[PDB]
């Protein structure tokens, strides 16, 4: 919907049209795999795992 | 993203980074301050729960205290602590990647209020003057009637 | 080579500049048998952002820093569309062709050493665009100069604004508002929309569509305390019902069609409605806010100087605004939010007598049955009131003997002076339809009671003036009312007044005022009357040469 209709409209401003882009750059998949263990590696934070 | 840290409990209200809102739709209205591109920080307790519970309910794990966060100065330092976590946050890539993401990540707006996102009407304003050729009407502006029209 | 001194300075060179080899990008249309063609465009997006070319010392931040200070602030305008458009008819036996290429704004951080400029950075920000037109004929030949551009130009007059880096007010006390005029725009083209170059025969368009709303106003305090942003801002909608602040939807459009043997040159100015709030108090403002509310432009039209006649490097204006509108000032009175607004609820008949019900001055609301001449004494005439008409009262919602609040805040002062210790009382004519606001003063432990009476003939000719009752006779001083205004002093013979500029002399037979003498101009008078050992004398101020007036009356 955004890449066909959205994209391509001339008469929406760019903060709603460029924010929507950059948030479906990121695949569904991406955001299933966020979890805070990659965080905790990425800050060097200990925390409970089990 | 930069975090603003230039805010206190005392900046006057000047409704473009603190600002007062109405909570959902009841008659409780909170002060919330932006700390980020559609972040924002409101340094008081949740206004939908309510801070005095009877005893019976009480989940374990259960400090209640209706008087916190209430004066002035613990509203204050409750926000100077989001900040400073949200810079701690920040620091690093992984956090920034997190927070811009958040920051980008607008929910999608609903069409026109006719539905459909495709393209808006038309609007012809601003007719030139009559002269030797007369009758410009036509010779004007074009206008998207409804911009940002979702 | 440059004639300054060494340092970096801030250089504008002005609007309308063409970049290089970006000429026909855009496009180009072609118009033929008197076909009329309009080609325009929207910068909000995408091509409004500007392009840097920083050396090594003045990076990207340093140069949008020392250029938004002292120049026009593109970022916050670059978020409001602005549209732009050109139009032109072809002959009605060829054929037309006329493309469309932006211009900029360029500002230059220069470093001068030793009278050299020895480092430059160049900032381009984007303004309107510029059309250019050629009536062409099949396999004819067109000069290279036309479509191609080898080196940036400046089509508009070159400039080199340069800046190196390091009377007497008859009023009353209380609030007035006060339009100062519309068509105000900072100095040093800080709020120019953009310049438009069209050329002969053509037609241009500079337009705000409003598509984004959004508008910023200009606000500057004596005093953050008191007078703030919110207090200034609902002093204005008390006094002129102003309601959208920061929004607007009122479009503008500014249209110019150039003649046929020259060219013309239209600036677009974003402009502003300047409001003074005063708080005017005992002859001297002690606090003043002024306030912007943004209006709906300023197009000025100019045609082209002489072909490099001289650039001049010219410093830029402090800090400014200029007025391009009419010359306009109106003042109005504004209700004191700090006192409390008391109401009589049923309309004053023929006599009434309102009881004062803390210390603290206030307002008393009220309205008349029938239109006549009323005195407003109070208990002994202890406490001087003061008397104002709510402006635009009356033309909206009635009943029949009793008060309609119509809420209304703008009054405008009738009579009455500011003196808590001078005794003193009021005649005023009183119309129906209208309401009417009481300023009783700071007032004790007396109940006091003001007493409204119907006044029919006699005491029925000083209308509209405050009678101050001198029970002493030697001067007395007094807020003195504007030209076409009344005064009057009741007192049980020179009679002059020292520094103001008619006169009446009624005596009272208790009233019955019978007239003694009239035309009597009190400016420094040396006359003399000789009364019989109780009259009123009655002042109209014909030229208010000070904010007092001392009524001086030697035995």
């Amino acid at each position: 919907i955004y890449e066909t209709q959205i994209e391509g409209n001339n008469a929406i401003g760019n903060d709603i049209k460029l924010r929507l882009k950059q948030k479906f750059r990121i695949n569904i998949n991406d955001i299933w795999e966020l979890n805070l263990n990659y965080f905790s590696k990425e800050f060097s934070i200990m925390m409970p795992d089990r | 993203m930069n975090i603003n840290d230039n805010l206190s409990i005392n900046s006057p209200v000047d409704n473009k980074n603190v600002v007062v809102v109405r909570a959902r739709k009841t008659d409780t209205v909170f002060k919330a301050f932006k700390v980020a591109p559609n972040i924002w920080v409101a340094p008081e307790r949740y206004y939908g729960e309510s801070l005095s519970i009877d005893e019976e309910y009480k989940v374990d794990g259960g400090i209640y205290d209706s008087n916190f966060l209430s004066q002035d100065s613990e509203k204050d330092k409750f926000l100077q602590a989001i900040i400073t976590l949200l810079k701690r946050i920040n620091s690093t890539n992984a956090g920034e990647k997190l927070l811009s993401l958040i920051s980008t990540a607008i929910p999608f707006p609903y069409g026109y209020i006719g539905g459909g996102y495709y393209a808006p009407n038309m609007i012809t304003f601003g007719s030139a003057p009559k002269s030797n050729k007369k009758l410009n009407s036509l010779i004007s502006s074009t206008i998207p009637f409804p911009y940002a029209g979702y | 080579t440059i004639d300054l001194a060494d340092g970096n300075y801030v250089v504008s060179r002005g609007d309308g500049w063409i970049l290089s080899r970006q000429n026909q990008i855009l496009g180009g249309s072609v118009i033929s048998n008197g076909s009329t063609g309009i080609v325009g465009d929207l910068r909000v997006n995408d091509n409004a952002i500007p392009y840097y070319y920083p050396t090594p010392s003045f990076n990207e931040e340093y140069i949008k820093n020392n250029i938004q200070t002292v120049f026009a602030n593109f970022t916050e305008a670059n978020q409001i569309p602005i549209g732009f458009e050109f139009s032109k008819t072809a002959p009605s036996n060829k054929n037309l062709y006329m493309y469309l290429q932006y211009t900029y704004i360029r500002y230059e951080i220069i470093k001068v050493l030793q009278h050299e400029i020895i480092e430059r950075a160049v900032l381009y920000v984007p303004s309107l665009g510029y059309v250019k037109s050629i009536e062409f004929n099949p396999g004819e030949k067109i000069n290279k100069d036309f479509y191609f551009l080898t080196n940036d130009k400046c089509i508009l007059n070159e400039q080199f604004l340069y800046k190196k880096i390091l009377r007497v007010l008859p009023y009353s006390n209380g609030l007035y508002v006060i339009n100062k005029g519309d068509g105000y725009i900072r100095t040093n083209d800080k709020d120019l929309i953009g310049t438009l170059l069209i050329e002969a025969g053509s037609s241009g368009s500079i337009i705000q569509p409003r598509l984004r709303n959004t508008t910023r106003p200009l606000f500057t305090t004596s005093n953050d305390a008191k007078f703030s942003q919110q207090y200034t801002e609902e002093r204005l909608k008390d006094a002129f019902n102003v309601q959208l602040f920061n929004t607007s939807t009122s479009l503008f459009k500014f249209v110019e069609e150039a003649p046929s043997n020259k060219n013309i040159c239209i600036k677009a100015y974003n402009t502003y409605e300047k409001y003074e709030l005063i708080d005017y108090q005992n002859g001297s403002i002690v606090n003043k806010a002024e306030y912007y509310l943004p209006s709906l432009g300023y197009c000025e039209v100019t045609n082209a100087p002489s072909p490099e006649s001289e650039v001049v490097k010219t410093q830029v204006a402090e800090d400014g605004f200029i007025q391009n509108g009419p010359e306009e000032e109106i003042v109005v009175g504004v209700i004191d939010p700090s006192e409390n607004i008391q109401e009589i609820n049923t309309a004053i008949s023929d006599n009434y007598t309102y009881n004062i019900p803390n210390n603290n001055p206030f307002y008393i609301l009220f309205t008349v049955n029938t239109t006549g001449i009323y005195k407003i004494n109070a208990q002994n005439n202890l406490p001087s009131l003061k008397i104002y008409e709510a402006i635009g009262s009356g033309n909206r919602n009635f009943q029949s003997g009793n008060l309609c609040d119509d809420d209304i805040k703008a009054i405008n002062y009738i009579t009455g002076f500011d003196s808590p210790n001078a005794k003193s009382y009021l005649v005023v004519l009183l119309n129906k339809d209208k309401n009417y606001y009481i300023r009783v003063p700071q007032t004790s432990n007396i109940e006091n009671q003001i007493k409204f009476k119907r006044e029919e003939g006699d005491l029925r000719n000083l209308m509209n003036s405050s009678v101050n009752i001198i029970d002493n006779l030697h001067y007395y001083t007094r807020q003195s009312p504007d030209v076409h205004d009344y005064i009057s002093y009741e007192f049980t013979i020179r009679l002059y007044t020292s520094y103001n500029q008619i006169g009446t002399l009624f005596r009272v037979t208790e009233y019955n005022l019978i007239n003694i003498q009239q035309n009597l101009n009190l400016l420094n008078s040396t006359k003399s009357i000789r009364l019989l050992n109780i009259y009123i004398l009655k002042v109209e101020v014909t030229e208010l040469n000070n904010y007092n007036i001392k009524l001086h009356i030697d035995i």
